[PDB]
């Protein structure tokens, strides 16, 4: 059956999800690798304040242009790892149990 | 044997006089409407001079006949024109040509 | 036999909102009228008439 | 055609035409600068109706003048000749617009137009209940009386009320009316007239099939009039005292019969007017008998339909009061869709559609062999879903959704991934009745799939395939973080689109189709070759029968100037005559059948062919004096009906002369009176049209007779001379199809319109020049 947890996270994922730019794609997938194996949260997190350097780079693919085009322009760095292992978690989670 | 009619008026004092070079832009069909030639086409004016014998002589009567800045349209028998020769490629043997012809300048 | 090819130009056309016609019983007269008048035309604005 | 006129010349600065219309003999000519010119276009068809137009291309400027408040005319028109203006509808205002379009500019973007709704030439003539039969009810004699006497106290309150009082003569400036007296003592014709109006009513609700009845004895007696101050009496000490009916409430089937009673009435009095010889004009004519609202009740304006309406309202009040109660199917749609070569196969897509208008539309996803003639989810070529009311349609129909409003955009997404489609309205989800979140599911690949939209008639749409990313009102809200993108992203033009255009042309019949079959026989030492039709599903339960519209693929042309058992070598070598007949079997009445020709520019498929309808023309031309010295008859279809020829068969024979342009026919070897004639340069196809009623239908024969010649010999250069009959493989029939697709250009000329004013009328104006580049196929005359 469908719980009303899934449901309600469902709901409000896409907020969580623009609430990160498209340019730390990579590091959530990165997240998730290592959240197969069993990484302590706080493990992922001071591994991740070393390699943030791997983040995409503006050059690069055309997709991300058109994008960070969009992400620019809305009315508003260790945040920056917190937020992608917060987001890889549930992630990982709610792709565990498809 | 040609047959000429008037599209739009000309000067009505001004003619062609020996010795003189005429100016003209036209465009030549078939008389089934295909259309086989037209100076305008290249943006150019074509040029030729009278009793020299560099064109068909349809064309040459045709054009004594106009006045200057008249538009006209000028009908050729095949016997006036290639005959029952032709133009290898463009026309065949005895074919009919109708001019639409425009006399631009005198010189 | 073979396909041709050309350059042409468009055309259109426009009309004002009246009709007129003819039938048994219809309450429509049967005569009308109307004029037209030109102001400026090229005769040659590109290499068609 | 050449025609004759002084200082003839094309159109130039200065110069001023005026045309001429008479519909009482079909004829139409024009004069230049006041004059006349030598040519007159006469005798053609009246099947609807007809309107002033004028075509250019870019570089000109031109003025229309209409006379009245719009262009005045610089020559007076001939007599009894009317100005254009006067033929204004009440419910219409004067503007210039284009001619059928499908597209015109938008706030944002260009909008998407379908059909129109057009009138048509028989709703101009009314339509009254008014028959022969009379009511005339004992019964109903004594309300006739009681209702005149109270449509007369209204009547004279509404005149008391505007300012009129009595008179024995009638003064409109000073409002004197001498029926401001006692009904009873109105002079006995008016009072008679009264009464006739009264009964009039009363028979026109039994014509419309009210039950009418008394149910309430009681009712008259404790009717009340009403009392009106001393101000509403007159110097004959009249006083109106209509009766109070403020207790009165119209049930719903009596203020329909009210709605009812009024239109009729309109009609009938409409109808009498006609008859009478009055017509419809802008402006009223008492000598000239015209009156401007001379139109039947569905066109007329609101102000009068409601006010005729309520003195019907009244009377009906009156009578509740006292105690007696009472109580072409393929110009109705228009598809749009993209180039094939846009087509899909993987990712996750997203566009727009925005509603203009509240009614008939659809939009979604197809593939790329999707027929131009069937309505969008009938098959199983589309995924669309339907806003007028909510529903989606693939093989079919199921509620979803809720219907639209005015203005509302809907979002149409696919994934390839998952094999769903989902639809969104205003950036909300459509929710499925059933609970589901998708509106199709398990689709496969297959080829690819296509943005696609229909507009039925009268509506608009715009859509936006997303090529600008801003333009976008709700992907921000739902797409943007699940994935999609914009079909039309990371493109340099915009996406070139195809619809589909209702202009019928002929085309081969398809070797597998399900309901026809055309077989190719081969000529013996007795018959000559021929090619034969059969319907291969006659007399089943699924049958299909309808008119066909045939012809051979290839033409037979005339020569460019006319002139001024054994065959004998020298005639048939020097002769110009070519022949060809048709067979039809028996069990296919001839009644059913039309044989002969019919020129390059045939478009009709008319679902009920008549002789009558063919579209026909004659222009003359004449002198100075009058006397007409050349008369010509043009049409683009030459048939003789089997039926004039009337079991066993029937064969037709067909002749031609290319040197002289005449035709002929011959019914069983027989010769016929009627014959054609033509002009140089025409072209010909052989055709015919029938209604099949039997498993052998028709049977093309390309023999020969004796001294004449077969058309395989005029149709084919290299035959010029060979008298043997032949049939080549590129000789084969067509069929007339209605629909097909057509490619939307780029680009499109820019038109300005205005009113410049009272005196020179509107104008309109192109200055941009455009061009495209043409492809001609020589045989069938089109590009």
């Amino acid at each position: 059956q469908t719980s009303l947890i899934v449901a309600t996270l469902k709901k409000m994922l896409p907020i969580g999800l623009n609430m990160c730019a498209p340019t730390d794609q990579d590091l959530i997938m990165l997240a998730k690798t290592r959240y197969a194996l069993k990484d302590t949260d706080e493990e992922v997190r001071e591994f991740l304040q070393n390699n943030l350097h791997l983040q995409g780079k503006v050059e690069g693919s055309p997709s991300l242009r058109w994008q960070m085009a969009l992400y620019r322009g809305l009315p508003g760095p260790e945040k920056i790892v917190r937020r992608v292992q917060e987001v890889s978690a549930v992630l990982y989670h709610l792709e565990q149990t498809e | 044997g040609v047959e000429i009619e008037t599209i739009s008026p000309g000067d009505g004092r001004t003619f062609p006089k020996k010795g003189q070079t005429c100016v003209v832009h036209y465009t030549g069909m078939l008389q089934n409407g295909k259309k086989f030639d037209s100076s305008r086409d290249r943006n150019k004016p074509f040029k030729f001079r009278i009793g020299k014998q560099e064109v068909i002589k349809g064309f040459e009567e045709g054009a004594a006949q106009m006045s200057l800045g008249q538009r006209a349209k000028l009908t050729c028998t095949p016997d006036v024109a290639y005959g029952a020769t032709g133009h290898p490629g463009v026309i065949p043997p005895n074919a009919t040509l109708i001019f639409d012809v425009e006399l631009l300048n005198l010189e | 036999l073979l396909l041709q090819t050309n350059l042409i130009n468009y055309v259109t056309s426009i009309r004002p909102n009246i009709f007129v016609g003819r039938a048994e019983g219809s309450t429509q007269y049967g005569k009308w009228y109307f004029e037209v008048m030109v102001d400026e035309v090229v005769p040659f604005l590109t290499a068609q008439a | 055609r050449p025609v004759t006129s002084p200082g003839q010349h094309l159109l130039a600065p200065e110069d001023v035409v005026s045309c001429c219309l008479d519909l009482s003999v079909p004829s139409i000519s024009f004069r230049i600068n006041g004059c006349p010119v030598q040519g007159v276009f006469e005798a053609f068809n009246l099947d609807g109706l007809f309107f002033p137009v004028v075509s250019f291309s870019a570089g000109v400027k031109v003025r229309f003048l209409l006379g009245g408040r719009h262009g005045e005319f610089k020559f007076l028109p001939p007599p009894g000749y009317a100005p254009c203006h006067e033929a204004v509808l009440p419910r219409e205002r004067l503007r210039l617009e284009p001619i059928k379009e499908y597209r015109r500019e938008g706030p944002r973007g260009p909008h998407l137009v379908g059909p129109s709704r057009c009138l048509s030439h028989t709703d101009f003539v009314p339509c009254p209940v008014d028959t022969v039969q009379i009511v005339l009810p004992p019964h109903l004699e004594r309300i006739r009386e009681k209702l005149a006497e109270n449509i007369h106290e209204l009547w004279a309150l509404t005149r008391i009320e505007q300012g009129w009082t009595y008179g024995p003569v009638r003064d409109d400036n000073k409002r004197l009316h001498p029926c401001l007296v006692n009904f009873h003592s109105l002079p006995e014709p008016e009072r008679n007239y009264n009464l006739q109006m009264s009964g009039e009513t009363l028979k026109t609700l039994l014509a419309l099939g009210c039950h009418v009845g008394m149910a309430d004895e009681k009712a008259e007696d404790n009717l009340k009039k009403t009392k009106l101050p001393k101000t509403y009496m007159m110097s004959n000490g009249y006083k109106p005292a209509p009766l109070d009916l403020s207790h009165v409430r119209l049930t719903p089937a009596q203020t329909t019969l009210v709605d009812r009673l009024a239109e009729n009435g309109h009609n009938v009095w409409a109808r009498d007017r006609v008859a009478q010889g009055w017509s419809y004009s802008a402006v009223q004519d008492i000598p000239a008998r015209r009156n401007p609202r001379l139109v039947p009740y569905r066109l007329l304006d609101e102000a009068t339909k409601r006010s005729n309406r309520d003195s019907l309202c009244q009377a009906v009040r009156t009578l509740l009061g006292y105690g007696y109660n009472i109580e072409s199917r393929w110009d109705r749609v228009r598809i749009f869709r993209a180039e094939k070569s846009y087509t899909v196969q993987s990712g996750r897509w997203y566009f727009e559609f925005e509603a203009v208008t509240t009614g008939e539309m659809r939009v979604g996803w197809a593939r790329p062999e999707l027929r131009p003639d069937v309505e969008l989810g009938a098959d199983e070529l589309a995924y669309v879903f339907n806003g007028h009311r909510g529903q989606r349609w693939h093989l079919g129909s199921e509620p979803f959704g809720r219907p639209w409003q005015s203005g509302d955009v809907v979002g149409c997404m696919i994934d390839l991934t998952e094999n769903t489609i989902i639809f969104t309205l205003n950036g909300e989800v459509l929710m499925s009745d059933s609970g589901s979140e998708t509106a199709f599911r398990e689709i496969e690949i297959g080829d690819g799939f296509l943005p696609v939209c229909s507009l039925g008639p009268g509506q608009v749409g715009h859509l936006n395939l997303g090529q600008d990313v801003s333009s976008l009102r709700f992907f921000a809200i739902c797409g943007l973080q699940e994935g999609f993108e914009p079909f039309a992203i990371n493109m340099q033009r915009p996406v070139t689109t195809w619809f589909s255009k209702s202009l019928p042309q002929f085309e081969p019949v398809p070797p597998e189709h399900p309901h026809y079959e055309v077989a190719r026989m081969d000529g013996t030492v007795d018959t000559p070759p021929c090619l034969r039709l059969a319907h291969r599903t006659w007399g089943s339960q699924n049958s299909l029968v309808e008119m066909l519209f045939l012809r051979l693929s290839l033409p037979v042309q005339f020569h460019q100037h006319f002139r001024c058992n054994r065959d004998d070598p020298e005639i048939i070598l020097n002769t110009t005559t070519y022949y060809y007949s048709v067979r039809v079997f028996a069990g296919q009445e001839p009644s059913c059948v039309w044989v002969g020709w019919v020129t390059p520019d045939y478009h009709q498929h008319d679902m009920n062919f008549d002789l009558s309808k063919v579209r026909a023309v004659t222009v003359t031309m004449g002198d100075e004096q009058g006397n007409v010295h050349s008369s010509l008859k043009c049409s683009n279809c030459y048939m003789v009906w089997g039926g004039d020829f009337v079991h066993t068969d029937l064969v037709i024979g067909c002749l031609v002369d290319l040197a002289t342009g005449l035709m002929t026919f011959t019914a069983n070897g027989k010769e016929s009176n009627t014959f054609f004639q033509v002009e140089p340069n025409t072209k010909l196809f052989p055709a015919v049209f029938v209604l099949p009623t039997h498993q052998n239908v028709i049977q093309f024969e390309l023999g020969k007779q004796k001294n004449i010649m077969p058309l395989s010999a005029a149709m084919f250069l290299s035959e010029r001379k060979n008298p043997a009959p032949q049939c080549p493989p590129r000789l084969e029939v067509q069929m007339l199809m209605p629909v097909s697709w057509s490619r939307m250009p780029n680009h499109f000329l820019q038109v300005e319109t205005r009113r410049a004013g009272e005196r020179l009328g509107w104008a309109v104006q192109c200055q941009d020049p455009l061009t495209m580049m043409a492809l001609h196929i020589p045989e069938e005359n089109r590009c």
